[PDB]
């Protein structure tokens, strides 16, 4: 219950937030982003994945 | 068949702890899980911890 | 405040003729007894009063490196005339919370029955705050400045609590520096 | 008063720049202080070319 | 505690007197055997303090004298002889406890309490029930005047008997007192122990609770 | 108090009869931790007696559940007083209000998992300032029996006990009024009389060379249950009319 | 050896019964106190604290 | 009488035990505090030679545990720490006489034959019991005026019964007082002791107590 | 860890 209003908070999305439609070079810089505050945990963005 | 009877009153002095369960008007149970530490609880802008 | 020792009290559980509070009541009004301790570790305070009246933390006979920085923090009550309160108040010196049971039970030594022990909460900074401002330099506009806002007992100097938080901090920095 | 000096017990190196680092044992309350300001500065004060 | 000084010099003589006052016990500081002897003989002592270099006679010879009439109180000689040879003279002549000069004063106060509480502290208990005395340290049992005997078993059942005065006894307690560890014979071996006691303490001191035991009467 | 009531606690503390109301009017004339002596107005008085009430707070006092009754004072010295007034507090009230807790800063949010599924998350400083600390007085009780072994006896010498255990007894073998004492501690001494003990053969080896034989008399002394801490602070003997009173009672 | 068994045959450690001191002096063909000798020797040297420490303490229990 | 003395240096328990030995005590040396406190558990001793400096926890300590544990025992210390504070700290925790190092073994044996005196003789240096009379700090035995060869073993016995005047001696507590805990025979000693005794003294003096040892009439 | 401790140092006195 709490921990699924956690994963359903951080996998969601917003209009136009901070860090919006900027191109990540994968997930350990979202990380990066999102800790150093220059990027909301939901902001539409494009990130490579492998 | 009892000659003499001797009563001694111990007077313990219990303080919170994890397990004791709380509550409040509302229906509201619960059970203590832990005794966290000053410095680590949600601070106001004023510094007042909760 | 580590210890209380009032005359014939034997458990805090008790009462005193002439004295409004319950020996419970003294000792959670002797716990937050705000004193600064100059030169020892460890010092022993004398109160005695006798009559009608508060008895307050001004009453107790001061030691010369022994200061109360707050001389009305009322004590206790006495209603009647031919009342008195004589009592040995311990105080040491400390960091942190200390309970009495923690005490007791590393303390294998018998003390007499009468010796009151009261909880120890040594730690002077009760609140603490802080901003971060932009500063004003001519060229440099990106630097801050921190207000560190704290609220004390009035035992320690602020300026003396940031360097010991400062120092702290070094200390256990040295770890990471000098890694393995 | 010279508080706790920790261990460095394990240093774990996973990769050639992937490491994990444990230290053992700290103040209570004092892992937090830190972790927190060392990630603070990793992240965000680290001098490099890029 | 009361103390017999004994020493020539004045302000020696002073220096002790309030020394020992001042820790609380009754002094009579003298100088010559003379006025020791009838000190001792009108006043009970608990300590004396002598010098061997006295005036009249010698220390050596006040103290073999006291020995003569049996003071077996502590005898702190405090004294300026040094030689080892004198030192052992003193300590088998009578002497218990040997400081030279100068000694430090709680030194001396020290060495007085140890052999104060050694001469104290040996009490012997007694369990007196009417006329029969029993001295359980010293197994002497004492009906009256004439120190009764008894043999081994029938003590032990007079023993158990007076520590519980006027308590009933049960028959159990004493039978296994008795026979300690060992087994029992079936005969009626309490009963006919009991009758020899009661012959020897004067017939019906101990009585019969038909069922539990016996019982030494109070009175 | 609770910062937010309905108003019915000043009803419900007042008539528990866990307060000490007054009786008649008047002013304080001696206030006490353990007694009220109030001096009746002159026109509520009746014409015969003296006019003057006396209250006799009831301190520490077990509960049916191992709670704590006391009753604290709530007037001051010399004050007016009328009749209904609370004078003394009771084990949960606060000037005449009911108050069955106590209200601190509660925040609603998750908290790392430590809030999960109703538990609560409460700081330290609640614990430091001994907020929901609760006294909880007990009853230990030791009876001395006549078996057919003989009467059972309530004595300091205890069989196979040193010194350490014995500190804390009296002569009589009682403890003290305000020791301190923790599971196992022993808190009245009582032995009861004992018989034949059929042992094997080798404890009669053992018995026979360290020439040790058992007393006669098995120890069932009344002792802290265990996990228990606490403070004796109270001790009544009774005794049958016929049997003589040891020192202590 | 000899002490042993008329230490066990008297208490009864590990023994059928506990034969008394008439009873083992039969069995070692002594009609004296031989026996009684032989077991104050070895009762006392089990006192001895060099000779029992462990078997000393629960004693104590 | 039996003396403990328990020092951790082997040579100098050699040479103290020899000393006890040919002055005419049977003595036991033990080293670890705690096979110290198991002999003292197990036997009857009268006298300790208390040495600070043991390899398990410092004498001092022993001292105290054993006057809790009421050891009536007088204690010599031999040690080397001569700090005054020290010496009177000792002295309180129940030390009855403090040597220091470097002693004297004449000395030594001088101080152990007063404290021994003082304790179990009452103070006193001649036991009268009708015609006999002891020195028993002259080790000297004297029937009427005249003079007795008695050979070590009867002279200890002799000593226990005469200072227990009396009061019947448990048999366990004279076979310590003559047995050194190492040498314990097989058989038949101490009533043959007690009979040599009783041909020298007279058969009348050592009366009979079966079951609880001998008794020296006073009556 | 060289970087927090020299601004420490700054106000460490």
């Amino acid at each position: 219950q709490d921990v699924v209003l956690g994963l359903y908070y951080m996998t969601r999305d917003c209009v136009n937030a901070k860090g919006e439609g900027m191109v990540l070079t994968g997930p350990k810089e979202a990380e990066r982003l999102y800790r150093s505050g220059l990027a909301s945990l939901h902001a539409r963005v494009k990130v490579r994945i492998t | 068949g009892v000659l003499k009877i001797v009563k001694v009153y111990l007077a313990v002095k219990r303080r919170i702890q994890p397990g004791d369960k709380m509550a409040g008007r509302h229906g509201n149970k619960g059970v203590i899980s832990k005794i966290n530490p000053i410095e680590d609880m949600p601070y106001d802008e004023n510094g007042t911890p909760v | 405040v580590t210890e209380v020792e009032i005359d014939g009290v034997l458990h805090e559980y008790s009462t005193k003729e002439g004295v409004q509070e319950d020996i419970l009541e003294i000792l959670l009004n002797l716990k937050g007894l705000a004193v600064r301790v100059q030169g020892k570790d460890e010092v022993i305070l004398t109160l005695n009063k006798s009559g009608i009246g508060p008895v307050t933390a001004a009453d107790i006979t001061h030691d010369g490196d022994v200061e109360i920085v707050k001389p009305q923090h009322v004590i206790c009550h006495l209603t009647d005339e031919n009342a008195s309160i004589s009592m040995r108040i311990k105080v040491q010196r400390g960091r942190g919370y200390v309970p009495a049971s923690t005490r007791i039970h590393s303390e294998e030594d018998e003390r007499p029955i009468g010796r009151l022990l009261v909880d120890a909460c040594y730690s002077p900074v009760e609140r603490i705050a802080y901003n971060v401002e932009a500063a004003r330099v001519e060229q440099r506009t990106d630097l801050d400045k921190l207000v560190i806002e704290m609220e004390t007992n009035g035992t320690i100097d602020p300026e003396e609590a940031i360097r010991r938080a400062a120092t702290i901090l070094a200390e256990q920095l040295e770890a990471f520096v000098d890694l393995r | 008063t010279e508080f706790l000096k920790p261990r460095l017990v394990d240093i774990e190196q996973v990769s050639s720049t992937h490491a994990k680092v444990t230290l053992e044992p700290l103040e209570r309350g004092f892992g937090h202080t830190l972790g927190n300001a060392l990630r603070r500065i990793l992240l965000s004060s680290m001098p490099g070319c890029a | 505690m009361k103390i017999l000084v004994i020493e020539d010099d004045a302000l020696l003589l002073q220096g002790l007197i309030l020394a020992m006052q001042s820790e609380g016990y009754v002094c009579d500081g003298v100088s010559t055997a003379h006025e020791a002897a009838l000190s001792l003989a009108s006043n009970h002592y608990s300590l004396i303090v002598l010098d061997l270099g006295l005036p009249d006679e010698d220390g050596l010879h006040f103290l073999s004298r006291m020995r003569r009439e049996k003071m077996t109180q502590p005898v702190l000689i405090l004294t300026a002889r040094d030689t080892l040879e004198d030192r052992i003279s003193g300590l088998d002549t009578g002497a218990d406890d040997y400081l030279v000069k100068p000694f430090a004063l709680e030194e001396l106060n020290a060495r007085i309490r140890a052999l104060l509480r050694r001469h104290n502290n040996q009490g012997d208990n007694e369990i007196s029930v009417g006329n029969l005395r029993l001295n359980v340290t010293r197994r002497l049992v004492w009906l009256g005047e004439t120190a009764l005997d008894l043999t081994p078993k029938e003590y032990a059942l007079l023993s158990r008997l007076m520590m519980k005065a006027g308590s009933p006894v049960h028959r159990e307690i004493l039978y296994n007192d008795i026979y300690s560890g060992d087994n029992e014979p079936a005969t009626n071996t309490l009963e006919v122990h009991i009758h020899n006691l009661r012959e020897k303490i004067g017939k019906s001191r101990i009585r019969t609770v038909r069922g539990f035991g016996y019982m030494l009467a109070n009175n | 108090k609770p910062l937010v009531g309905t108003g019915m606690e000043r009803a419900v503390a007042v008539d528990s009869g866990v307060t000490a109301v007054a009786k008649r009017g008047g002013v304080v004339q001696y206030v006490d931790a353990s007694r009220i002596v109030i001096k009746v107005n002159e026109d509520e008085m009746y014409p015969g007696e003296a006019g003057i009430d006396i209250y006799n707070l009831t301190k520490y006092t077990r509960s049916n559940q191992n709670t704590c009754i006391n009753q604290m004072p709530c007037v001051s010295l010399g004050e007016p007083v009328e009749r209904g007034d609370v004078l003394a507090d009771g084990p949960s009230t606060d000037l005449g209000e009911l108050a069955l807790g106590q209200n601190m800063r509660v925040a609603f949010m998750p908290w790392n998992g430590y809030n999960f599924e109703d538990s609560i998350l409460v700081s330290e400083r609640v614990v430091q300032e001994d907020r929901f600390t609760t006294i909880h007085i007990q009853e230990l009780a030791c009876v001395s029996r006549d078996t057919k072994l003989g009467p059972e006896e309530i004595t300091a010498d205890i069989p196979n006990v040193g010194e350490a255990a014995l500190s804390k007894l009296d002569e009589s073998g009682i403890v003290y009024i305000g020791a301190e004492v923790t599971g196992g501690d022993i808190l009245v001494g009582k032995v009861t009389p004992k018989g034949e003990t059929q042992l094997t053969p080798e404890e009669k080896l053992l018995r026979a060379i360290f020439g040790e034989k058992a007393s006669d008399v098995k120890d069932s002394s009344l002792r802290v249950p265990n996990g228990v801490s606490g403070t004796v602070i109270d001790v009544q003997v009774f005794t049958r009319d016929g049997v003589e009173k040891d020192k202590r009672a | 050896a000899r002490e042993a068994k008329v230490l066990r045959m008297r208490f009864g450690i590990d023994m059928n019964t506990d034969y008394t001191l008439e009873e083992v002096g039969k069995q070692f063909d002594v009609t004296r106190e031989r026996i009684r000798q032989i077991e104050a020797k070895a009762l006392r040297k089990l006192r001895h604290p060099s000779r029992s420490e462990v078997l000393r303490s629960f004693l104590d229990d």
